[PDB]
């Protein structure tokens, strides 16, 4: 949603924090090995993650 | 010295995951959690977690107490449970209830609308089971002649009992005190967050992730005596209770559901002034441990404030909740916290508070005198521990406890209402004997001779040694042994007993029996009737297994 | 990283390695590149180190 | 050490040709039941049936020429006899001994009554009487004693299901009594079968300790072990897989409802008996191999009984693994005890616990939670802290005879290897197997291997003797030997003065490679055993 892309991303994130959950990314079967997530700080979010307090952040 | 407060000389309890106070300690010390979970294959999961349950709440032994089966059904389970526990706690003490009439009874319980389970009629059976009925039924069945009444505040019920017992014994109005608490529910299954209730069904204690608490079921009772009246008597003491205070919050915003900092503060201060016990002398505090974001900060703020007004200045004090292990006890919360602390002092260890990962940011815990205990430490002047309970009402209680630090042939009289009870009695006695590599039979025998009622069905054993006993016991259980060591019998010789009853003639001959120490023949005579086994520098009373009630279930339908 | 997953692949499963044993700076000493390829790695290494140690 | 030691093993079980293969199979969770497709043409024509069998291949195989037997003789012999004969020879070889040199040995065997004689055509008045003698139980242990030359007491013992443990128990008293130095216990069940219901499984799986447990399925096997007194085993430098501390034996009383009813109180008594007898403490026990029938009624009973005894000595926990090998193999009837016994001697030997398969969710009847036990779900390796782990084994007969047992965990440059066989292919097959063995197990010491072949293998008719400085040399001499005639190396073939190349004239002379190997002798070692010919014999 070109114009409204940021907006959707924004609400999803604002929403994830409100409920302290991480929402899954779909249509994922296996990672493209061109990312080399192995050394990436990152891991793709295959399924979700209910979260526990410990003030949280999320980038967009 | 200040041996003005009481000694706890008997304990009995059943809690989730624990069927007695000993099992209970091993579970908490090991970090075992007693909440229970159900996988989704048992007979709608918007937000549905699982429960913490007390097995055998229904079970009871009516025949022991001359009760009709229909009566048991008309009897609140809590009332039934508090009866059995009160009996046990006195046996745990090594006393016969009849022989200590000067005992006050304080009990408390959750009114579980049990009666509404029953079908009924202006004509036949009242069945008016009230709160006052519980302590009074116990006093009657055990024959106790001290003031007996029911006390209730909502989470601080047990502590009110200890407070009552405290005033009663210091006042000298009774020699012993027996305090109990119990909450059993009758709703049968499991909750949802939103205004308290754990999201996940766990009780987060002082942890960042604390969202609420989960309800629990238990009952327990303790027997108390004045400290001096315990040491001088040679009783067996788990721990000492230095002081216990009570007060209420008053009006404050949060008219009724909250944890007032100033109020909790006031009592902790009050007890300290009363006990004038320094704070640095406290190794551990057993907190209210609600597991809510708002409350836990309140407790520490208030607790610290009292400590702050004292040479403190160092994180030296452990803080915990057994509510983490067991859940929140409707009216046994205080009792549970109480037993953990007495048990921690008895064995000289501090028990981990589980389900903890990271410090709540709000606690401001580093300036504080407390560190949360994530582990099974040990310890090694006597140690002191404090206890808190804060009511739903706003009636708060705080208490402090202190540590109590340090032949030839044997006769064991074993008794029960029935033969099956007696065999099972042996198993438990035998199971116990395995549990420890050296104990003392001078003491074990003494405690059974005295401090156990001599019931109808009897087995008496004459043994030389510990493993010498285990072997005889094993045979009696299998039950067709000709093999001696033991004399079987049954209270039925009115034609020999009431008939030959020491008629103030049991004398020089029954005496011969003692003034000589010839055992067996004595066992024979006791196997039917009548022998004050009191003729031994006598051994000390010891905590040994207690009457194993038949577990027969009664419940409305 | 051969299809010999067997004893250890003891025959030896792990190695203790010096990165850049081949590397060198031949031009420093007036050496032809062809010449370095003929010289032993051990000699080259000892040459660099002997320079280094005195420094 | 008032108990016994297991110093040799031989077995055949469904999907396993020896105890080493057997152990790897149970370790990685493989099940040895078989299923058929409509490829069920053993015979035919029906439905409503589970085409599942736990057969063990090659039940008809035998090497009659070895024990100077005639092919007619083998056909007349029960497969069970034949099997147990092969296995006993092998178990003693596994031990590192020559049959005839250890004569003070007892033999205890058990086998099912398969009515093998029934498939033979004739039994008419005079011959034919030979078939009947060969068909008696006593003939099996006694035939083995004569063939191996054992002079200790030899007899047959049976109590259904629990019979192999009856052998161990017999062997135990005998060995303790000092009447024999060694003991040999074996068990077999091979059936004569071609030509759901009562606790038979519905799906053909033994679901042990599971909610969905229904019945059992049958299997075939044979195995034998060699036992010695433990104190003597260390002293003699024997090779010990495990230690047998005690073994109780008792029969259910008329208490139970019916003959095929299991009894809690009876089982409870044996478990108690062994604890009393041994002095072992139940906390001491890492694993228990249950009877594990997979029946709705039984499993609850079995556990109740264990929990009840253990409850006696120490307080509830969940520290003890419980499992059954039947899950892998099926119910082996007579040799059930035997399979359990090995599975457990092996688990102690490798210090691992082996998973119990066909399990997902526990039986609510079990009250597993308060019991000291957890059902073994996956292989977990035991700790290194305590060097004396213990394990227990249960077997309860149909008869009402219950058995329980407890085991304990026990912690040059030129060699000569003499190899011999009855025949040249044999001697050649012998070579592939040693070669094959050497490949796999590498950090394997030649010093012991040489010692163990010089002794503990009989010197048979056809011979090869090898001189070597290494294994690698050895494979090559062997590798090339397998292929018919290189002639390349220090290898000699044929059909007092200490120190030299005696092989050529051990090719066939004698040598008591006993004086060779001065004050200190090497260990005996478990190495591949004689390769019997595989010839089929069965009635037509």
């Amino acid at each position: 949603l070109d114009t409204a892309a940021g907006m959707a991303g924004c609400i999803k994130v604002v929403m994830s924090l409100y409920h302290q959950e991480i929402a899954p990314s779909i249509n994922y079967k296996e990672p493209n090995p061109n990312l080399h997530l192995e050394d990436s700080p990152f891991f793709v979010a295959e399924e979700k993650k209910e979260l526990t307090r410990e003030a949280h952040r999320m980038a967009l | 010295y200040y041996e003005d407060s009481l000694a706890v000389i008997g304990i009995s309890c059943e809690f989730p995951g624990a069927k007695d106070h000993y099992e209970f300690w091993n579970n908490i010390k090991e970090g075992k959690e007693s909440i229970t979970f159900f996988s989704k294959e048992e007979l709608h999961p918007g937000f549905v977690p699982a429960k913490s349950v007390l097995e055998g709440k229904e079970m009871f032994d009516p025949g022991f107490f001359g009760f009709s089966p229909k009566d048991a059904e008309y009897m609140d389970p809590q009332l039934r449970m508090l009866l059995l526990h009160s009996w046990k706690a006195i046996e745990d003490a090594g006393y016969i209830s009849k022989e200590i009439p000067e005992t006050s009874v304080y009990m408390s319980a959750s009114t579980n609308s049990y009666r509404s389970l029953l079908p009924e009629d202006g004509y036949v059976s009242w069945v008016l089971a009230q709160s006052g009925t519980i302590p009074t039924m116990i006093s009657h069945k055990l024959g106790l002649k001290g003031p007996s009444y029911f006390v209730h505040a909502n989470c601080s019920s047990s502590l009110i009992g200890l407070h009552s017992a405290f005033q009663s014994l210091q006042s000298g109005e009774a020699k012993y005190a027996l305090v109990g608490g119990a909450t059993l529910h009758t709703e049968s299954s499991v909750h949802q967050p939103g205004l308290n209730f754990s999201s996940d069904g766990h009780i987060k204690a002082f942890d960042a992730d604390a969202d609420g608490m989960i309800g629990g079921e238990g009952a327990g009772a303790v027997l108390l005596k004045k400290a001096s009246d315990a040491v001088k008597d040679g009783d067996h003491i788990y721990a000492l209770l230095r002081g216990i205070g009570v007060n209420n919050d008053g009006a404050d915003k949060v008219g009724f559901y909250a944890p007032s900092v100033k109020g909790q503060a006031e009592v902790i201060q009050k007890v300290i002034d009363q006990t004038g016990i320094h704070p640095e002398t406290i190794a551990y505090v057993e907190a209210h441990g609600t597991g809510t974001k708002l409350g836990d900060p309140i407790e520490l703020s208030a607790l610290q404030s009292v400590y702050g007004r004292y040479t403190d200045k160092k994180q030296y004090c452990g803080i915990g909740s057994v509510k983490t292990n067991l859940g929140h006890l409707d009216t046994a919360a205080g009792m549970a916290g109480c037993i953990k602390v007495v048990m921690s002092l008895y064995h000289q260890e501090i028990a981990p508070s589980i389900n903890y990962k990271e410090p709540n940011p709000n606690l401001h815990l580093e300036d504080s005198p407390f560190f949360v205990a994530e582990e099974k430490k040990e310890l090694t002047r006597a140690h002191r521990m404090a206890l808190s309970s804060f009511g739903l009402g706003g009636t708060n209680t705080h208490a402090i406890f202190e540590q109590y630090p340090d032949a030839g042939p044997f006769i064991i009289p074993l008794s029960a209402r029935k033969k099956d009870r007696l065999k099972e009695y042996a198993k438990q006695l035998l199971a116990f004997l395995e549990r420890k590599t050296d104990t003392d039979l001078a003491d074990l025998a003494y405690t059974f001779q005295v401090g156990r009622e001599a019931m109808e069905e009897r087995a008496a054993f004459i043994t030389s040694g510990t493993a010498e006993l285990k072997r005889q016991l094993a045979d009696f259980i299998n039950d067709k042994p000709a093999v001696t060591g033991c004399f079987r019998g049954e209270k039925q010789q009115a034609k020999d007993i009431a008939w030959l009853s020491d008629d103030d003639d049991s004398a020089e001959l029954i005496e011969k029996w003692l003034a000589k120490g010839k055992g067996p023949k004595l066992c024979e005579m006791w196997s039917k009737g009548v022998a004050i086994n009191w003729h031994k520098k006598h051994p000390k009373r010891i905590s040994l297994p207690v009457y194993p009630f038949a577990k027969e279930p009664y419940w409305p339908k | 990283e051969s299809g010999i997953s067997e004893e250890l692949a003891p025959g030896f499963p792990a190695k203790s390695v010096l990165e850049g044993k081949e590397m060198f700076d031949p031009g420093f000493f007036g050496f032809s590149p062809k010449d370095a390829e003929y010289m032993d790695p051990q000699l080259r290494m000892l040459l660099l180190h002997s320079w280094k140690a005195i420094e």
